[PDB]
RNA sequence: GCGAUGAUCACCCCUUCUUUUUUGAAGGGGUGGGUACAAAUGGCAGUCUGACAAGU
């Protein structure tokens, strides 16, 4: 598309941490923590400004699940600079570098993940990034990494895991912070295939509710993947 | 055989065959006022 | 960090470390504390040991722990928040590497350097040899013609520094007869001119970079061989050190070669030719870079191919 | 503080004017967004697929079915 | 020459001379009309 | 006038540039947006200006709907539509290079050493 | 020991650093002074050192893998040595060969225009309009700032022919051109 | 050998 | 207190009032280009075929 040597105008995107580059076609970019290199061969856009030179990366939709919520238009993104998040389900830097990009220096990203495999790719993209702790670790006990994490404000879950519910609750019972911040990718054919996306969507807004997450807004993630939703909900301790 | 070019490709070849049809049209030309005289 | 590392699996594994055994001793002399556990697991590891204590671990602790986690900064004085966030970075590196059983002796990536750096070795070594051949061939031009080898080369000048020497030093360890021989002749009926000892002692200095480079190469190049058996030992068997690690850098990782089919592998340097001859319906290569295998030189004919 | 007057009142709407003008020239077109939706649907479609998957769907929902 | 202007070969070098194809454009024209 | 090998090499060559097209392209979101309000006085009097806190045109605009306190060219359009094309176009030569080396295989296939009774059920040996 | 590539960014320093912390988990009191004696601790690295040592992402690398780094960092700080020890030797023999044109305009930036020249025969023969666009691709001589130049051009031109074509050249000449 | 070669799938 | 040992010689950022009145008053930066070096998991750019072969 937007071929290499094609110039673009790079405007804010209404969340803190996020960009839009206009041209041809908008993209959504957000600000490279670790310049002159992409962790997954995305394209790189790169700009002077006063001459320092301060580079940018695309974020893909199709390749990243919270990327498809801002296309979908999510109102709140609890994920802004200078706020720590606990990342579950991070199977490798996809998704975790822009999340790490949108926090920024001030922020941290906690990535937890089970498989080894993954894993090992996860740490290469982890010593770029300084603000990136990575937990090669199973997220259904996580008394086993409480040390190696402080208070969060926000939670993301993208784990593909039939019983997530009770992996986001025990997580968010330790380490998110009152108030704080839930957004949960859900796959309705990995938790019951047979019934249709909606049953299974409403079915997990009540799992999170009997946990004390008030839910807020629910979005489905199309044209960039089918039978997926995000949902964003607040942690009401009271 | 038919072949399937790129845009430089395609405009390499156009550029040899504009470049041929004039040195023919050149050519013939001298040969025509050499054979008339 | 190494501390941290085993006191952090101990906590993981819910066993008592010597450190927390001899930092609850410490509290000991206070006779019916109860003590407050994060998990039932080491809570159950403390009792077990015998000391005088009533331990808890119940769904109520959770929140007085998570105050304290809000609040460890301020509660440790001392210690700032950017310092807890570094001190967890670092041992959280060290804790994955130990869960993904990582191995100092078992990391590709010294091999791709190595060998990218073994070529660049290879190219340096050889401009510094042609200024030698050149700058000293201005004292004595014909040694080039006589003696090829970059490094006997310049292990003549350190030997005979200039051309008077050549009556009365010795080249043996250097050359064979004939050629040592050769070099002495050359020596008075040279056409190149003198050289001031300033002049020579550059020239040396040059020189001795040609050997300790030439030292050090060889040194690299056993040092990949050790790698290449430790990283890949049964593609080592196979192929070779030289081109088993060369087969590693062009695809740029050792799971990146794995999950190849072997028709790749087959022909994986010779890219220029395959999509050439694949474009121009005509017949494409079959050696690609295993060309230079032991295996493929012992075949003959059609053979190789096969 | 919420001490907006009337007057400045109208000078920040006046803004919102202005910005929301700008960025219509980036929104683009009606018209053209006509074509560029249909070629996008079509090119969608065929990456995205998921034929089969609507099929399964279907496939699982009717084996399950008690048939008398 | 020019870094920019070098091309590897003799053919795109010549593309590259914007009075060459002018005159190759317009000499390429009146054969056409002739034919 | 060609052979397998040449066409099999031309549609990997679309495959791949039609994969970093496509990824550079963008499209817009069709998933549908609902929000959870706590009672019925709250959802009767519910709008979408007062939700997103924006004004009517940042409203449809799901992908950039700025708050509007952050608030306070037939040339370039055309080549997005070239551009949208393009992409299109490489997925047509795609499937028709696709259905050119099906043929292909099949002649190919029969040519091959078999029963061929449709294939005779025949171990080969 | 990544973050030690940031505390010292000069090249040559670095090396030495290396040399003297081949493992960053030797870390004593007694090492720091050592290491503090490197350099000079008003930039603080010294301080620095041990404490990002004491908590770094560095993975270990095997004894094999140091012994190369070491090795190889000593080769880099002999061809330092060895470049410096070259740098004189040239500075001394433009004073022996073109003391003129080295009083002039300095033994590096003559040495650079024999070269392009070809040698100093080849520099004497030209006219001074040829001199000047000899050197016009580094800028050695460098519309005031222009005039400078060409006149440069020209002594320069002058100061080369008294150095070629005399057999035990002086600088006399060069001083007052 | 251009004229023995013809171009298809042109766009 | 000169000179043949050499002078000279790319782009952009009339109106109002008034008058003893023909009189008075007011309204350095960014683009572009050239040379050398360094980096890119940036582009060209797409990783050959697939069951027979060999002996009596």
């Amino acid at each position: 598309g937007a071929r290499g040597g094609a110039k673009v105008v790079i405007e804010p995107h209404r969340h803190a941490g996020v960009y839009i580059a206009r041209g041809k076609e908008d993209l959504l970019v957000t600000k490279n923590m670790a310049p002159g290199e992409s962790v997954y061969g995305e394209k790189r856009i790169s700009v002077e400004e006063p001459p320092t030179k301060v580079e940018y990366r695309v974020w893909n939709p199709f390749r990243s699940k919270l990327a498809a919520g801002i296309m979908g238009g999510l109102d709140e993104l609890f994920i802004a600079p200078g706020k720590k998040v606990l990342y579950l389900g991070a199977a490798s830097g996809t998704s975790v570098s822009h999340v790490s990009d949108v926090v920024g220096p001030e922020g941290v990203v906690y990535a937890v993940e089970f498989s080894h495999r993954p894993g090992r790719e996860l740490i290469s993209m982890a010593k770029k990034r300084p603000n990136i702790i990575p937990i090669i670790e199973d997220a259904r006990h996580p008394q086993k990494y409480r040390m190696l994490i402080g208070m969060v404000d926000c939670v993301f879950a993208d784990v593909a895991q039939p019983d997530q519910a009770r992996i986001i609750a025990l997580n968010s019972h330790m380490f998110l912070k009152d108030q704080g911040g839930v957004v949960i990718s859900i796959k309705a054919n990995c938790i019951d295939s047979t019934v249709d996306a909606e049953t299974v969507f409403a079915r997990e807004v009540q799992k999170l509710r009997e946990e004390r997450i008030k839910p807020l807004e629910q979005l489905t993630l199309e044209p960039y993947e089918r039978d997926h939703c995000i949902v964003v909900g607040r942690y009401m301790r009271s | 055989r038919a072949v399937v070019l790129g845009g430089d490709e395609k405009k390499a070849r156009s550029f040899i065959q504009k470049v041929l049809t004039i040195s023919k049209a050149k050519d013939s030309k001298r040969k025509e006022q050499k054979a008339s005289q | 960090a190494a501390n941290a590392l085993e006191e952090a699996n101990s906590i993981i594994e819910g066993k008592v470390s010597s450190q927390l055994e001899k930092l609850l001793e410490e509290i000991k002399k206070d006779k019916k504390s109860t003590l407050i556990v994060s998990e039932t697991k080491l809570a159950n590891a403390i009792n077990k040991l015998g000391l005088n204590f009533n331990v808890v671990s119940d769904a109520v602790t959770l929140d007085i722990y998570r105050a304290i986690k809000e609040y460890l900064p301020e509660l440790l004085p001392g210690m700032s928040d950017n310092d807890l966030s570094k001190m967890s970075l670092g041992l959280a590196h060290s804790i994955g590497r130990h869960k993904l059983k990582f191995s100092a002796d078992k990391v590709d990536v010294m091999i791709i350097q190595a060998i990218a750096l073994l070529d660049d070795l290879d190219k340096e070594l050889n401009t510094y040899a042609m200024r030698c051949k050149e700058w000293y061939g201005w004292h004595f031009p014909e040694l080039a013609k006589i003696v090829t080898d970059s490094v006997a080369y310049a292990r003549i000048i350190l030997t005979m520094g200039i051309r008077s020497k050549a009556s009365e030093t010795d080249l043996s360890e250097i050359l064979p007869e004939e050629i040592e021989e050769r070099v002495k002749t050359a020596a008075e009926v040279s056409m190149g001119t003198e050289i001031t000892q300033t002049d020579l002692d550059n020239i040396n200095a040059l020189a001795e970079q040609i050997v300790e480079f030439a030292a050090y190469r060889e040194q690299l190049s056993n040092y990949l061989s050790a790698r290449m058996k430790a990283i890949a030992p049964n593609l080592t068997q196979l192929v070779g050190e030289l081109v088993g690690a060369r087969l590693i850098a062009h695809s740029g990782s050792l799971i990146s070669l794995a999950k190849s089919p072997a028709s790749t592998i087959q022909i994986l340097g010779a890219e220029k030719a395959l999509f050439r001859a694949l474009k121009t319906k005509h017949d494409t290569p079959k050696y690609g870079l295993l060309y230079h295998a032991s295996l493929v030189g012992q075949a003959t004919g059609k053979n190789k191919g096969k | 503080e919420g001490t907006l007057t009337d007057h400045e009142r109208k000078y920040l709407n006046k803004l919102i004017k202005r910005n929301s003008q700008n960025l219509r020239s980036w929104d683009l077109e009606e018209e053209v967004r006509d074509e560029l939706e249909d070629i996008q649907q079509s090119i969608l479609k065929d990456t995205v697929s998921t034929a089969n998957t609507d099929r399964s769907k279907r496939r699982r929902f009717k084996r399950k079915q008690f048939k008398e | 020459m020019n870094r920019k202007e070098r091309k590897s070969t003799i053919l795109e070098t010549l593309m590259g001379d914007e009075a060459s194809n002018k005159y190759f454009k317009r000499k390429y024209n009146e054969i056409q009309e002739k034919s | 006038t060609q052979d397998s090998n040449y066409v099999r090499t031309l549609r990997q060559i679309e495959l791949k540039k039609l994969e970093k097209g496509a990824k550079q392209l963008m499209f817009k979101s069709s998933g549908n947006h609902t929000i959870f309000v706590d009672s019925r006085e709250k959802m009767n009097e519910f709008t979408p200006e007062k939700f997103f806190n924006t004004t009517s045109e940042m409203v449809n605009r799901s992908e950039n709907r700025l708050t509007k306190d952050q608030l306070a060219k037939e040339s370039l359009d055309k080549k997005k539509l070239k551009k949208f094309k393009q992409v299109k176009q490489h997925l047509q030569r795609e499937t028709q290079l696709k259905q050119v080396q099906q043929r292909m295989d099949a002649q190919r296939e029969l040519l091959k050493k078999g029963s061929k009774k449709k294939w005779k059920k025949q171990r080969k040996r | 020991f990544p973050e030690l590539a940031k505390l010292v960014p000069d090249n040559y320093t670095f090396a030495k650093l290396v040399l003297f912390i081949k493992d960053k988990a030797s870390l004593n009191d007694d090492s720091l002074h050592d290491l503090a004696a490197l350099l000079n601790e008003d930039s603080g690295i010294a301080q620095r050192v041990i404490d990002n040592a004491r908590i770094s992402m560095g993975q270990d690398i095997s004894e094999t893998d140091m012994e190369n780094v070491c090795v190889f960092a000593q080769r880099v700080a002999s061809l330092a040595d060895y470049r410096r020890q070259l740098y004189d030797y040239l500075c001394e023999k433009m004073h022996t060969v073109a003391p003129n044109l080295s009083e002039l305009i300095g033994e590096v930036i003559g040495a650079r225009l024999i070269s392009h020249a070809g040698s100093l025969t080849n520099l004497s023969k030209q006219a001074a309009s040829t001199v000047q666009i000899l050197g016009a691709e580094k800028a050695l001589f460098r519309k005031n700032k222009g005039r400078i130049s060409r006149y440069l051009a020209n002594k320069c031109s002058m100061a080369s022919r008294i150095d070629n074509y005399s057999e035990e050249p002086s600088n006399v000449f060069g001083s007052v051109l | 050998e251009d004229e023995d070669e013809e171009e298809v799938l042109a766009m």
